[PDB]
């Protein structure tokens, strides 16, 4: 009964490049407020347990994680050719101190999920890591393990049934792909379908073989509001809980749909994308809150905190308290993050037809011999 | 000069040119009957008529020089780009085969078709020459499940980056 | 000797393709109101398989469910 | 209005139909009358004794009563779902029967007291009681029988937190009821063939109807595609798709469930997923086990596409004021990134220190160390020596620090301090600068409208895209209702608001008084005399009030005027004619009334918009908090802020404030929210240039004229307008004027594009009627009434020589009744 | 040099030649070596059938070429042309603007399904196998974006969505079928004043009279039954939950709800099913 909080004090200091768009900076000023909001003595702090080359194998192909191991920004023509079979090396860098970085993600998310399967905690929050572009054999958008499939395998061992809701602006399709076939894992995914980053994340992909109309694709348009998103978030997760019945949750909260953001087309705020979490949370269900995307990193910073002391039961200020980055925000210095004017081109029409389409594909379960 | 196809032939071959050329796929290439098989298999079904020597030693001589040579144009002209890569890793599989052993007859009939260019450099033997290939082609249609294959391959995910994809 | 499987464009008559048409959904229709009347009378065992195959909307299932939840109750 | 109408019909049919139950027609009918609360109030009557409308202020709030709350209008068109229900109530009577399980006699009192209810024993006000009696130590219970009550069924588009759907949910495709066109439409031999021919007109679109049904017969497609793909065919027609449903014996009950499935695909896997060759699906993962292998898909790959913008993220572009946060973001980063690294390696540095240093004093002298000293993450202690220590000789400080870490510690450590320190003092000194560009970048970065707007609204307020708009609405309307359109009424303006319609006047005069120095003999003529004779005003307050602006009291005081009270007095009251150049007034008129009201009304929440900047007492360690009420000049002084912004608006026209200040002004008070001001002194350029029009151009005068000299007689108006043709060249309009509830209304009547009419008749011989739509009625019942009409009468034209041949024995006949 | 491959004309990392210029993939090359030469390259500049294997053995001096067709398989089907680099196109389906509203044959432009105008959605679409619109909202797959406005685009009221592939020899003509029923093919077909005004305006008058007396008689039935529609609409979920409270089998949708519980929890059918109630421990 108090939100296990995972946090490993040397994440901050890893660097992609010269003016790459990730930051994991920003996890370290998450802890900055976090920590003076008098927050981290109502979380349960832990440091994680980084994992092995052994615990990234039960997902990920020995030839690869044993790549990350050895490569090194200077010795990176004894691994030229490697470098387009992996896909390492222009848009996912090879940066000083790779494979550490992985270590700290992977194994703060294992962690979470193995504290959930003892009775010890409800929820469990790790912002380091909610890397879920990438794939069994290769480095996809700024990921090289994915953590998230390294937790539902943990979770899959004491609870039947595991969702993984994902309200980043980009498909989650690593996460997808590693299960696509399974009636035991049921993806759900809110993202901008057209001509934006993944390319994939069709209405239509809706499973395979047992895991078939386990897949859910909820395909925006740019621009979407607070209340058009609430309109079609609300209900596609009732009825999943309706129908599939899960046991425990996996959220992503990624941060691109935010307004002003330098990646992302949507047009959220902060209580806009923390109604999200806020409804998640109603069912009573062992969550685990996850990060993600969010490249405009004083509005991460502010509504991954708000959504911290949200999931604790707290209610915090809308004053900013001293800290070490308080002239990042701004003018006015409040914890909150607004919204653009920007136009919307989500119908109502769009939206009730795709809603009611993924009703229909959920029903069929039992309305099918 | 010019020899006369099957329509099946032709609708097959445009078939494999769209496939591998725009839909990036692969024949895989280690084939269970090979051009060396496919040219036996013809000499032992043709020899039934084979009365007259002049005809038995020319029609020899034809298949020998054909096989050896189908060798010295598989590297040369009987591949689309997107099949060169697939070329350098079998090269280094098998490195001192012979490519009629690896290669199949769906690589063969490219080289049937494409010789009225070929031959432009003439009194007898290029009929003799297409008059072979023509009952060659009619040979292989007849078997459509004794030299071609069920299904083209998908081209492996790292395999489209080495090409230029 | 095998030839192209589409060789050409055909022009038809609509008045044969409509009769056609007729025709055989004639029989299809036919077919399913006696598959939909044998359905009709069916038993569905009653402590059978849980978690039944037949659809949800099958005018027997819920008297097979009946039986057997009433079965498992005292 | 057509579509009012035909949208209330169409809920009361589905109603009786059964595709809506008392919800829905609650609901949907709520959203159809929302502008007429006398057809509400009227309706009251009907509804039974406890279910009734609540409308407040005249009807700008309204909440339908229930039997235990009220509930206010919310909309998304929900319909009902059983299933859902029973879950629900299976899952609360779980939770209920779970809390309960001490005493096994209040669980009882909840059954055996839902029974009588159900027989008809209780009541809701009565069975809430004690259902709230023993749910009484449960807060988070009786909170959840809140949703089984009359009162949670009827806007119920929105699950509560913790529930299960309440409704379902369906498209409805722009139609004013919500109904969706798959229970509408679907709920012989020769009369199938020949009306699919009538339907189907494009003979392409009938050849590609019997293609769809040949290659059913073929054997290619099965029913399912045949009855879902033909759906988009013929189902404007409530009688085709349904003859047709039966024609293939497919009853509407499960059309509905197999007609998603059944109109596309690549399916069973849908457009993104290949098949990995059995080669690959080998490549080995050495820490999986049994279980892992049988869970995660080994056999079907997705792989980052381009469809142009897809491997890579590369998003579009930023305005230029997003171009300058980032960039300050990233100096910030730069600076904030060295001195962290550098901070974390002091830190490690001193705790091996201070362990090296708590050992006996014999051993310290070559206490050795490797090569990353014990750190699991010497990356970063390895990145901060290359930097600082001068990369080029950082190796043999690697090499001092491994062996001797005794001496050569507190050596490096200092140097690390002084560097730090060094960096420090350069960002404090930059910090100003920072703040500086980013009070001014901040504000207009949650405002993107003020650059696209500027073009966007230049494309609406064209002439020939109001003119397009008529003509599309026009043959929109000519489709749905064939019978009732011809009472059209394209466009139906409502300007009940007087203190608005006083003000566009004032501004739009404003204007011309101002920048264009010539007028003002007719531009005056114009508002005093012909603007009454669409508008229904009282032009003797009007007209004084209205001369506040010609004469001057401006430019020194500029205040916000004094109005007239009552400016509208209380069928068509006023019908006029006019072609299209005094169309785009009334259109532009119109932008401009609405501007005002959007404003006039925004001015309730800018309380709200100003405590989202109060001060932040930690930012009063004088770091920036420079108030944003120092850059605006001398704010006006009026009542409410609707007439602040309209005299900054003044200002703006006449030249005293350029768009920077008034947008600054704009953004302070009403936040990202009054983006369409903007671009208000084009338009006002834009109506100001049209009455311009309706007063010169040597074509459009005499138009003018006519209609005010024949203003003294509807008659005539409408014969030299209707029956004699003046037309120069336009299309004909007619405005016409409610007064009862102030409507505008515009209808287009013909063109005037052929015509060397004269005219066939006298039109002093059928004098007598007011209006035009009552000369139609007159005709229609001297029609209806006829002692006598016969039409036998038929021609023919002949080719290329465009004469009537009229077919012998063939004659026509009328006879009025009075004429026996 | 010349920056394309001298067999595929491709672009790439090139093998240059210093003397006889020309580009090479080095895998597009002669045998593939693997890359890296360095040093000067100089790519290949230096009756009966024994003449024309002296022709085989001659091929070799000539610096290999990609494969393409005989100009008479490739230009043989309907709709197929080769690229620039030799690839396989389709030349039937080449050659937006979002807000359309009349076409330059002066027609209305409304949608095929609803039949509204590009207003109500902000966009609309045109068929170039068709005369017909429809708004991306209105297809059933409904379209995020829009097409690009080099191929063409097939509203939903064709045929070619169901007909697998066929390819026409290009040369073909259309057989008349005459042949009165039972023709099997697999979709490869083609197919085979009065003057009166006043009798048009008195037809109108009487005809809307007709449908006011409709909808009149229709609301004399409809607002009579508000009573019982309201009562049983609106007591509906307190009817449910006193049937499950009191777990009642025979209403025969409540065992239904039952079996989506057990189709849930894939219930194995070896063990007995619970008591409907301890089923219910399924939700919580
Ligand atoms: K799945
Ligand atoms: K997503
Ligand atoms: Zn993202
Ligand atoms: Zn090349
Ligand atoms: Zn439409
Ligand atoms: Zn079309």
């Amino acid at each position: 009964k108090k939100v296990s909080y995972f946090y490993d004090e040397d994440v901050g200091n890893y660097h992609y490049g010269p003016q790459h768009p990730m930051k994991p900076h920003r996890v370290r000023m998450v802890h900055n407020l976090v920590v003076n909001y008098n927050l981290y003595e109502k979380l349960n702090v832990i440091t994680p347990v980084r994992a092995t080359r052994n615990d990234m194998t039960r997902c990920h192909t020995d030839e690869y994680i044993e790549f990350l191991w050895r490569v090194t920004p200077d010795t990176m023509e004894k691994f030229q050719p490697h470098q387009l079979k992996f896909n390492v090396g222009d848009d996912c860098p090879v940066f000083d101190g790779l494979y550490e970085f992985c270590s700290i993600s992977a194994g703060g998310s294992i962690g979470a999920a193995q504290e959930l399967n003892s009775g010890n905690a409800e929820i469990a929050i790790n912002w380091a890591g909610g890397l879920h572009h990438a794939k069994k054999r290769e480095a996809s958008g700024f990921c090289y393990v994915n953590d998230i499939a390294l937790a539902a395998l943990e979770l899959l061992k004491y609870h039947q049934r595991v969702l993984y809701i994902d309200i980043d602006v980009h498909h989650g399709d690593g996460v997808e792909e590693f299960f696509y076939t399974t009636d035991r894992v049921m993806t759900c995914s809110f993202h901008k379908f057209g001509e934006y980053f993944p390319g994939t994340g069709h209405i239509k992909d809706t499973g395979i073989g047992t895991g078939k109309n386990y897949a859910v694709n909820v395909p925006l348009r740019d621009g979407i509001d607070d209340e058009s998103y609430e309109s079609v978030f609300k209900p596609v997760i009732s009825h999943i809980m309706q129908w599939f019945r899960p046991e425990a949750v996996i959220l992503q909260c990624g941060t691109d749909s935010l307004a002003g953001d330098r990646l992302g087309c949507f047009n959220l705020s902060m209580k806009g994308h923390s109604m999200c979490v806020d409804f998640v949370k109603s069912f009573n269900l062992p969550m685990i809150c996850v990060g993600g995307g969010g490249y405009t990193v004083r509005n991460v910073a502010r509504v991954w905190t708000y959504e911290t002391g949200l999931l604790a039961g707290e209610e915090l200020d809308e004053n900013l308290p001293y800290n070490d980055y308080l002239q990042y925000y701004g003018p006015d210095y409040k914890l909150n993050v607004l919204s653009n004017n920007m136009e919307n081109h989500n119908t109502r029409q769009y939206l009730d037809s795709i809603t009611s389409e993924i009703i229909e594909n959920l029903r069929n379960l039992s309305f099918a011999p | 000069h010019k020899i006369s196809v099957p329509d099946v032939l032709k609708l097959w071959l445009v078939d494999d040119w769209e496939n591998i050329t725009k839909n990036q796929q692969l024949i895989a290439i280690p084939r269970n009957p090979t051009v060396r098989a496919a040219i036996a298999a013809f000499r032992e079904s043709k020899i039934s008529h084979l009365n007259n020597e002049i005809d038995v030693d020319v029609f020899e001589q034809a298949m020998a020089g054909l096989v050896i040579y189908f060798n010295k144009c598989l590297g040369n002209m009987l591949l689309y780009r997107f099949e060169r890569q697939q070329y350098l890793e079998i090269r280094q599989q098998y490195p001192d085969t012979e490519m009629c052993d690896l290669y199949g007859v769906e690589h063969l009939i490219r080289l049937f078709v494409s010789l009225p260019e070929l031959i432009d450099r003439d009194s007898q033997s290029i009929e003799c020459l297409l008059n072979y290939i023509e009952e060659f082609l009619k040979y292989l249609v007849l078997h459509k499940d004794e030299y071609f294959i069920k299904e083209y391959q998908n081209a492996p995910p790292n395999y489209r980056s080495l090409v230029g994809v | 000797f095998p030839r192209l499987p589409v060789s050409c464009l055909y022009k038809v008559s609509e008045d044969g393709l409509i009769k056609d048409f007729l025709y055989a959904i004639g029989i299809e229709a036919k077919k399913f109101n006696n598959e939909r009347k044998k359905r009709e009378l069916e038993v569905i065992p009653p402590d059978v398989k849980s978690a039944l195959l037949p659809a949800r909307t099958h005018p027997n299932l819920p008297i097979a469910l009946r039986t057997l939840f009433n079965k498992a109750r005292t | 209005r057509p579509y009012v109408y035909s949208a209330f019909m169409d809920v009361v049919k589905a109603l009786h139909n059964e595709i809506v139950d008392f919800p829905g027609f609650i609901e949907r009918i709520s959203v159809i009358l929302r502008d007429y609360p006398d057809l509400l109030e009227y309706l009251n009557i009907f509804l039974p004794s406890s279910y009734k409308y609540l409308l407040s202020n005249s009807g700008a709030n309204f909440t339908l009563q229930f039997t235990t709350p009220s509930g206010p209008v919310s909309y998304v068109a929900t319909y009902n779902d059983l299933p859902c229900t029973y879950h629900r109530a299976i899952g609360f009577v779980s939770r209920v029967r779970r809390a309960l399980l001490s005493n096994p006699e209040q669980f009882f009192k909840l059954q055996d007291s839902l029974r009588k209810f159900k027989n008809s024993e209780c009541s809701l006000s009565e069975l809430q009681t004690i259902v709230t009696s023993l749910l009484a130590e449960h807060p988070s219970l009786a909170h959840e029988f809140h949703n089984f009550l009359p009162s949670s069924i009827f806007f119920g588009s929105k699950p509560p937190l913790g529930s299960f759907p309440l409704r379902g949910i369906q498209s409805s495709q722009f139609t004013l009821s919500n109904i969706s066109d798959l229970l509408s439409q679907s709920r012989e031999s020769s009369d199938f063939f020949k009306n699919v021919k009538n339907v189907l007109t494009d003979v392409e679109t009938y050849h590609e109807f019997l293609k769809l049904l040949n290659l059913y017969v073929q054997g290619i497609i099965d029913r399912n595609i045949l009855v879902s793909r033909g759906f988009g065919f013929l189902k404007s027609n409530s009688g085709l798709w349904r003859s047709f449903l039966s024609l293939t014996s497919l009853s509407p009950e499960e059309f509905l469930s197999v007609y998603n499935s059944a109109c596309s695909d690549f399916p069973e896997c849908g457009p993104s997923y290949r098949l990995l060759p059995v080669e690959e699906r080998n490549i080995s993962c050495s820490g999986r086990d049994d279980f892992a292998w049988g869970i995660l898909n080994d056999d079907w790959v997705s792989h980052p596409t381009w469809a142009s913008e897809e491997s890579g993220f590369i998003v579009q572009r930023k305005t230029p004021y997003e171009e300058a946060m980032t960039k300050l973001e990233e100096e910030r980063y730069e600076f904030d990134r060295h001195i962290e690294a550098t901070s974390w390696t002091i830190k490690s540095l001193k705790k091996i220190q201070n362990r090296i240093n708590e050992l006996p004093e014999e051993e310290r002298e070559t206490y050795t160390l490797e090569e990353g000293l014990g750190l699991p993450s010497k990356s970063i202690y390895k990145k901060t020596i290359k930097l600082v220590y001068t990369s080029e000789h950082a190796e043999e400080m690697f090499k001092a620090l491994e062996r001797m870490p005794c001496l050569t510690l507190p050596l490096v450590i200092s140097r690390l301090e002084e560097k730090n320190e060094e960096w420090k003092s350069v960002k404090r000194s930059l910090q100003p600068g920072w703040r500086s560009i980013e009070f001014k970048n901040y504000d207009k970065s949650l405002d993107s409208q003020c650059v696209y707007f500027k073009a966007r609204d230049k494309k609406n307020v064209s002439s020939k895209f109001l003119l397009a708009e008529a003509d599309i609405l026009r043959s929109q309307a000519k489709l749905h209702f064939p019978l009732r359109s011809r009472s059209a009424f394209e466009f139906s303006f409502v300007y009940d608001n007087e203190i608005v319609l006083f003000d566009t006047c004032y501004m739009v005069c404003t204007y011309i008084v101002c920048n264009s120095p010539s007028g003002l003999k007719k531009v005056e003529h114009f508002f005093k005399n012909i603007l009454p004779l669409h508008f229904g005003l009282e032009k003797d307050k009007f007209s004084i009030f209205l001369d506040q602006v010609f004469r001057g009291p401006i430019k020194a005081s500029l205040k916000y005027p004094s109005h007239p009270d009552s400016l509208l007095e209380h069928d068509v009251d006023k019908e006029q004619f006019g072609y299209s150049s005094m169309y785009v007034f009334f259109r532009l008129f119109n932008l401009l009334y609405e501007r005002l009201y959007e404003l006039q009304r925004l001015e309730d929440q800018v309380s709200i918009i100003q405590q989202r900047i109060i001060p932040n007492p930690v930012s009063q360690k004088q770091k920036i908090w420079r108030d944003r009420w120092n850059d605006l000049s001398d704010v006006p002084d009026e009542k409410t802020h609707y007439e602040n912004t309209y005299v900054m608006i003044l200002r703006l026209i006449y030249g005293i404030v350029d768009q920077s200040a008034f947008e600054d002004y704009l953004r302070f008070y009403y936040g990202n929210k009054a983006y369409k001001i903007y671009t208000i002194d084009k338009l006002v350029w834009s109506a100001a240039k049209q009455v311009h029009h309706i007063v010169s151009d040597g074509k459009y005068k005499f138009v003018t004229s006519l209609v005010e000299q024949n203003s003294s007689y509807d008659d005539f108006l409408y014969r030299l307008e209707i029956e004699k043709l003046l037309n120069p060249d336009e299309i004909l309009f007619r405005f016409c004027w409610i007064n009862k509830f102030k409507s505008f209304g515009i209808k287009i009547m013909k063109r005037a594009n052929y015509k060397n009419y004269r005219c066939p008749f006298l039109c002093r011989n059928i004098e007598k009627e007011r209006t035009v739509e009552q000369l139609v009625s007159r005709l229609q019942t001297k029609l209806l009434r006829s002692a006598e009409l016969v039409s036998g009468l038929q021609a023919k034209l002949c080719l290329d020589s465009f004469k009537l041949l009229y077919l012998p024995r063939t004659e026509d006949s009328y006879i009025d009744a009075s004429y026996l | 040099n010349n920056d394309y491959c001298s067999a595929c004309h491709g672009p790439g990392n090139f093998l240059c030649c210093e003397t006889c210029p020309n580009s090479f993939h080095f895998t597009c090359i002669d045998p593939p070596i693997e890359e890296k030469n360095l040093p000067d390259d100089a790519w290949y500049c230096n009756t009966m059938v024994d003449v024309w294997m002296q022709l085989c053995t001659y091929i070799d001096s000539h610096n290999p070429i990609q494969f393409h067709l005989p100009h008479s398989i490739s230009s043989f089907f309907r709709g197929v042309g080769s690229g620039v680099m030799g690839e396989y196109i389709e030349t039937d389906v080449l050659k937006r603007d979002p807000l359309l509203l009349k076409s330059k044959s002066g027609t209305p432009i409304l949608c095929f399904r609803c039949h509204k105008s590009a207003l109500v959605s902000q966009s609309i679409l045109a068929c170039d196998y068709c005369n017909s619109y429809w708004h991306p909202d209105c297809l059933n797959p409904p379209l995020a974006t829009l097409p690009s406005n080099l191929r063409k685009w097939k509203c939903p009221n064709h045929s070619d969505h169901v007909t697998p592939r066929y390819r026409l020899p290009e040369k073909a003509k259309v057989i008349r079928v005459g042949l009165p029923r039972g023709f099997k093919n697999k979709g490869n077909i083609v197919i085979d004043f009065k003057l009166n005004f006043l009798e048009q305006i008195r037809d109108n008058v009487i005809n809307l009279r007709k449908m006011v007396e409709q909808d009149e008689q229709l609301c004399i039935e409809t607002f009579s039954k508000f009573d019982f529609y309201a009562t049983r609409d609106c007591e509906l979920p307190l009817r449910i939950l006193c049937d499950v409270a009191n777990d009642n089998l025979e209403n025969d949708d409540y065992v239904l709800a039952l079996r989506d519980l057990l189709r849930i929890s894939k219930w194995d059918p070896n063990q007995p099913v619970p008591a409907p109630f301890d089923l219910a421990n399924l939700l919580s």
